[PDB]
């Protein structure tokens, strides 16, 4: 039932995904899209 | 049966069905309307941009 | 001591029960081929040659079940 | 060895990918690049014609 | 296992940070590999949770989507990174998602959330049965999410492992050095292309199921 | 207007244009990102109608 | 290049954080009770 | 609505239009369909055959040469038709058989004409079966 | 000699089940036969050959259980 | 030998009933192939790659059940 | 402990019987895909997604069906 | 405890059989779903989400069968 | 003394197989439901409640099978 | 006295499995309900009571098999 390095570390890492990606990556993909929109008008 | 694939079209299906019904009947049933149905003279012609009449082939 | 051969024998017998897949398989594919040819008389020459490939594929499951049964017989 | 067959198989799928998936994906990706390029040039054309 | 989970963090952090030469608008050769998946995600999310608050409740479904699909991707390397053959994290976070949508429904609706287990129109003599009909399925689908992904990924990992271990006499002593004696390698390669396919499709379908449970949570049906 | 046409057609290629150049040229795109992030609408109408959606799946 | 954007951190994921706390509590309580190892 | 309001129409002489009818058995595209009252709405072609119309009168055989099994939700079935079929006058064998044999003999034309000849042969066989 | 024979009989008895394949074979094969001839009366000389081939190849894998069962019964 | 090998062979015999699904699956795969292609012939070029995907995956699951039988018949 | 592992093997076998449902399900979802595209060509680019999801779910049924086999076996 | 655990394992192995119906049915639901959405391209918005809820409730039966299989095992 | 519990487990495992019956029930109910709602979208609110009661009673039969499984085990 | 109740539990389970027929049947007739009422909603009250009186005893088929199971149990 040893889950210290399998559950806690993975859980913290997935917080890192949920926070860092939604702060940086999908926002700058949408920034690419909206910049293309802006130059296209 | 195969009007859509092998036959001409569905309209040809009605055409052949009506022709069979009218022609394959009694002698007294061949009235004036049946005579008009049997007689076909639709000479369709394929025009073009320059009105090039291909041919007035019978229907 | 003879239980090994005995169990081999019931295993092969129930492994012949793998033949139902192939049986009802041949059944449905041939029947649907019949229906398709009935709907389009001019499509038989384009359906049968491809159908042979799937007939080989559906005999494949039959002979697979047959040979796993045979491994338990000989 | 179990670890011998695995590396050879992975080399096999890398070769198969480069043979089949890589060219088709390359054409699709380059088509999308080209589409983005032409819509950018269309935006430029609209801008310059409006200015004209 | 900890160092192996950091690897997938590094690979997908490099998806954009180590890709854009100058952050060009045209997009680099690996920026496209993520904007295409972003486009697919936004498309079927607006398809399934379409309406209000879909944008506010898109990002965590997205995060689960990349989590799972690169988690399936790393299961192709021969020393397969199938969660180090433990895969209980999928179950734990499936239960986490179930608690999350339960709290979503309990806060958005409250007492109305109990009406999520009963449809709009039911016969009077038959509602007391159908309520308990629809409840236990809902509390039970907290392991169904986990066993799906677990099933596919680790089933693949152990079938390649079993096939490789079972491949002992194929070319060393066996005289059949053809595909007849190389059936192990042939079905290994076939099941690996199958594994890649089922991994990507199962990531997409689990995105669908999680979006569906979120729709059941924030809305009423 | 003549200067605008001249510097529109004589230089400034778009394939190699970077997003940072657009951000430094005009900052209202950043404000737009703030406003549709806070309102939580990531699918404002007029996003990919004239561009490539490429919804593969 | 790298942009630190102000995005919802817990305004929409807070029930997920409660679920994470609950699973932490379950793992901690089952480390000696339900572990059986 | 009680019963059906059959609208049997022809390009030359219509037969029925909103008339009370019990059974309007008609030769559907697949087979033939029995219509009694308030039948399910449907649209579907009809192959040539007897359109059995039970009304207050006696047995009435109505062979059709083309139509649709168009039924409204309000039981106002409208069986379009092209050629009528007298109960006894139309039934003849000598001319029908002679025409069928002649068409079979001249059925060896090109494929475009061959399909028409085959369909004519099949409809002639249908007529022969209808003759009874 | 005793449990081996017992297993032989058991295996034959369970393996003779595999003719469900032939049964459903004939089932849907002449189901499609009848459907095709009814919907396409002209199309008979085509449906019938594929129909009898379907019968034959379905019953082959159906009775590939029966003949091993006889090999297993005796 | 003895009951352990007897049970191994019993499992080998039982495990093949899963091939029912594989066989019937490839069967209905080609039944759908034949019906869809008979509905219209112009759709063959669009259905054939999905057709090959379909039957390949059906004997993929067939392969899965047969190698589980293979493992079950051996040590 | 011999009979315990024996019954483990039998349990694994009777568990992996349950992938026949997966085998039917994958084929039937792809079957729906193909006749849907066949009757109208324009719907394929929308129908293919849920067809491959039909695969994903149908196979997943078999995988978690014989997951208890693998746990039984291992 | 030996035969007790053996029969518990056998019980789990048979309990997992309770999902053949789930495996084929949770596929046929989406099969008919995509058939209907091919019948009308535009009904997807209202035929999809309730199809997914029916999916969850149809996977539920296999869910309880694996739950009782786990209870047999654990 | 112990094979009594063994038979309890076997009976529960064979009892929980009625779940796939409810799975088929509810699944084919949903498949027919969306097949019939694809045509005539307007006929939705009258096919909703009776669909609800139907899959409710099918799942009721399945859950009664689960209940007798639990009773035999417990 | 021991295998007495052991086989009693075995019989109760192998009687409880007999719910498949009712489970599939209530839903297949109910699928007929769905498609028929989609064809014409005007006669919904004509096809509804016959359906009720039919699948009530279709579940009663279950009820008889459950009575057999209970007499096999107690």
């Amino acid at each position: 039932f040893y889950f210290m390095n399998q559950l806690t570390y993975g859980f913290l890492l997935m917080i890192t995904l949920l926070i860092l990606f939604s702060q940086f990556f999908l926002p700058m993909i949408l920034r690419l899209y909206v910049s293309r929109l802006f130059i296209s008008k | 049966s195969a009007w859509r694939k092998a036959g001409i079209s569905y309209a040809a299906y009605l055409n052949v069905a009506a022709q069979a019904i009218r022609s394959s009947l009694k002698t007294e049933l061949q009235t004036a309307s049946v005579l008009n149905r049997s007689q076909t003279d639709a000479f369709y012609t394929q025009y073009k941009n320059g009105t090039a009449a291909s041919e007035p082939t019978p229907i | 001591m003879q239980l090994v051969l005995a169990a081999k024998y019931i295993g092969a017998g129930i492994s012949t029960i793998g033949l139902l897949g192939a049986g009802i398989g041949i059944a449905i594919v041939f029947a649907a081929l019949i229906n398709g040819v009935s709907r389009n008389p001019s499509i038989k020459d384009t359906v049968f040659p491809m159908a042979i490939l799937g007939f080989a594929l559906s005999e494949a499951t039959g002979l697979f079940c047959l040979m796993v049964s045979f491994l338990l017989l000989f | 060895n179990d670890e011998s067959i695995l590396l050879l198989t992975f080399l096999g799928f890398t070769g198969l990918v480069a043979k089949y998936l890589a060219p088709a994906y390359k054409d699709f990706a380059d088509a999308r690049m080209k589409k983005v390029s032409d819509v950018l040039n269309a935006s430029r054309n609209k801008h310059v014609e409006a200015v004209k | 296992f900890s160092l192996y989970t950091i690897i997938v963090l590094l690979v997908i952090t490099s998806l954009y940070t180590l890709t854009n030469n100058n952050n060009k608008i045209i997009g680099s050769r690996w920026l496209i590999s993520q904007e295409a998946i972003y486009d697919t995600i936004m498309n079927m999310t607006k398809g399934q949770i379409g309406g209000k608050n879909w944008g506010l409740y898109f990002p965590m479904i997205f995060t689960l989507f990349m989590f799972i699909f690169i988690a399936n991707l790393i299961s192709m390397i021969p020393y397969s990174f199938a969660l180090s053959a433990h895969l209980v994290f999928i179950i734990s976070l499936s239960i986490v998602i179930w608690l999350g949508n339960t709290i979503l429904g309990l806060y958005k609706h409250g007492w109305v959330f109990f009406s999520l287990f009963v449809p709009a129109g039911t016969p009077l003599p038959l509602v007391p049965l159908l309520v308990i009909i629809e409840t236990l399925s809902y509390f039970a689908r907290a392991i169904s999410l986990g066993l799906r992904l677990g099933s596919n990924i680790l089933a693949g990992h152990l079938l390649m492992v079993i096939l490789a271990g079972l491949t002992f006499n194929f070319m060393l002593i066996n005289l059949f050095t053809l595909v007849f004696g190389f059936v192990p390698l042939a079905m290994i390669l076939a099941i690996m292309m199958l594994e890649f396919a089922i991994g990507i499709i199962q990531g997409y379908v689990w995105a669908i199921l999680t979006a569906s449970y979120l729709k059941d949570a924030v809305y009423l049906h | 207007l003549q200067s605008t046409l001249d510097n529109i057609q004589s230089a400034r290629p778009f394939d190699e244009l970077t997003v940072d150049d657009l951000t430094k040229i005009k900052p209202e795109i950043d404000a737009k990102v703030e406003e549709m992030v806070k309102k939580g609408k990531w699918d404002v109408p007029g996003y990919k109608d004239r561009f490539g959606n490429l919804n593969v799946m | 290049m790298l942009k630190r954007f102000p995005t919802p951190i817990l305004k929409v994921y807070w029930p997920f954080f409660v679920a994470g706390a609950a699973v932490y509590y379950g793992m901690s309580k089952a480390a000696d009770l339900s572990s059986n190892t | 609505s009680s019963g059906l309001k059959l609208q049997f129409a022809l390009p030359h002489e219509t037969l029925y239009s909103g008339s009370e009818v019990t059974q309007v058995n008609l030769p559907a595209k697949s087979g033939r369909i029995g219509v009694l009252a308030n039948h399910v709405p449907t649209v579907e072609q009809l192959l040539p055959g007897v359109v059995e119309v039970m009304e207050g009168s006696n047995s009435k055989k109505f062979f059709i040469s083309g139509g649709f099994a168009t039924v409204q939700p309000d039981s106002q079935l409208c069986v379009t038709a092209i050629e009528a079929f007298p109960l006894e006058s139309f039934s003849q064998e000598n001319i029908k058989n002679l025409l069928a044999e002649a068409k079979k003999n001249v059925s060896s034309s090109d494929a475009r004409e061959a399909a028409e000849a085959a369909i004519q042969v099949e409809v002639l066989e249908n007529l022969q079966s209808v003759l009874k």
